[PDB]
């Protein structure tokens, strides 16, 4: 899992 | 304290009333929650990850506890993978990156 | 360093003989790099967050250069709309989150 802008 | 990243850096947290684990994300601009009731109104934003964007409810000035620290801020609720909370709250309870 | 987080935690890395700009991200399992060309082997992986997922090219026992730090690992190289330091590398430089 990678993860916000 | 100092937590490394040898696992995911996984708190609890205390909003609503409820307890959650969240993880600690300094990639993250903004506190992303899954769905849940929240009080007050919202406002429409548009978030952006790995994978494109998805549109959240944002509520402004929600009380939340991280890993027993207080913060008040905006907490956007909608479908993420998990709970993080990002540079807007880990800047409230004075977090840093070292190495 | 100890680096705040009222910014994006911005820095610069040396990958494949190439300087590029990457985010520090402790939200992060895995290094995920914009599309380049690294040497050997690789397979094919699918890495998910907000959005959805995305299709890379993983390359293992990879040299980076993270701000002046070396550190090698895995990397992922795909269509991702930011360089991603993640906790795979940022275990081998010693990096801590601290509050
Ligand atoms: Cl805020
Ligand atoms: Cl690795
Ligand atoms: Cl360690
Ligand atoms: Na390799």
């Amino acid at each position: 899992n990678l993860x916000q802008i | 304290p100092q937590i490394t990243l040898w696992k995911r850096p996984l708190v609890t947290i205390k909003i609503g009333g409820q307890l959650k684990e969240a993880l600690l994300d300094t990639g993250a601009d903004d506190t992303v929650i899954e769905e849940m009731s929240l009080p007050g109104r919202w406002k429409p934003k548009m978030i952006g990850g790995i994978g494109g964007f998805i549109k959240v409810r944002q509520y402004d000035q929600i009380i939340i506890e991280i890993a027993g620290h207080k913060a008040i801020g905006t907490v956007l609720v909608g479908p993420t993978p998990v709970n993080i909370i990002g540079r807007n709250l880990l800047t409230q309870i004075g977090a840093t990156l070292n190495f």
